[PDB]
């Protein structure tokens, strides 16, 4: 399980994200996990490779996005070594924006 | 300065405004009570 | 288990910029607890590809084994049709199953 503190990012700031490590029992455990980061056109920038050994199923992790980037849908996929053919994957938007003052909602 | 209101050199800017904080790591080891424990952070609110 | 978050303060109001504040955390003992606050002014650009515990059980569910609701054709069928296998000593055994997923949803 993926998690991002942010859904929307903006060019030179910097996304934090967490990689839980659980069995089918959802108990956390020790493994190695590969971390991989693609752009909008699926082209993988950033490859990390931590294990959850005696970190208690939390992976923190952290990466700085370039102000030179395209924007649009990122997504962040994670696998355990021994099993790459099952990937989990989280999106993340990477947009120049600014926060508003107010919420709109349609019902 | 005499007047019924603060001056300048007086008013305090608020500058922290970020968009996700308290990226924190706490653990309850704490004495439990109903299989509950409870932990009383004391955080600092941004501006 | 069960993981709580709500006001230390027992009483009072809305806060001000810059004050302190009591965060009460009841969750399970010896449990490990990361935390992450965000501006929700955020969520109205956008509030997919979020965490929640309802994605995590339908992520579990949908990995079940078992794909019926119940009972079977015969014997062999219901061990089969709830993700088991029969095998005694007289031969009554359960139909050979080497497919990952369930049965393609025929409609």
């Amino acid at each position: 399980f993926i998690q991002t503190d942010k859904t929307i990012y903006t060019p030179g700031s910097t996304v934090l994200y967490r990689i839980f490590t659980v069995n089918h029992k959802l108990l956390p455990v020790g493994r190695t996990v590969m971390v991989n980061i693609e752009n909008p056109e699926g082209i993988p920038v950033k490859q990390d490779s931590l294990s959850s050994q005696n970190q208690l199923g939390v992976l923190p992790l952290s990466w700085d996005i370039p102000e030179l980037v395209n924007m649009g849908q990122w997504k962040i996929r994670a696998y355990y070594e021994n099993s790459p053919q099952q990937v989990f994957s989280t999106e993340f938007e990477v947009k120049e924006y600014v926060l508003p003052s107010f919420e709109v909602i349609v019902e | 300065l005499d007047e019924d209101i603060i001056a300048e050199e007086n008013i305090v800017s608020r500058s922290e405004f970020p968009e996700s904080w308290l990226w924190n790591v706490e653990d309850l080891k704490e004495p439990p009570k109903n299989g509950i424990s409870t932990k009383l952070m004391n955080i600092f609110l941004k501006d | 288990g069960s993981l709580v978050v709500k006001s230390g303060q027992s009483e009072d109001r809305q806060p001000v910029p810059g004050q302190q504040m009591t965060l009460k955390i009841e969750g399970d003992h010896g449990a490990r607890v990361v935390l992450v606050a965000v501006d929700k002014g955020v969520f109205v650009l956008n509030k997919k590809n979020k965490l929640t515990q309802s994605k995590i059980w339908d992520v579990v569910e949908k990995a079940d084994i078992g794909c019926t609701p119940g009972s079977g054709k015969d014997y062999a069928g219901v061990f089969s049709d709830a993700g088991l296998t029969f095998t005694s000593s007289s031969g009554q055994q359960t139909a050979q199953r080497a497919e990952l997923q369930c049965p393609q949803p025929a409609a």
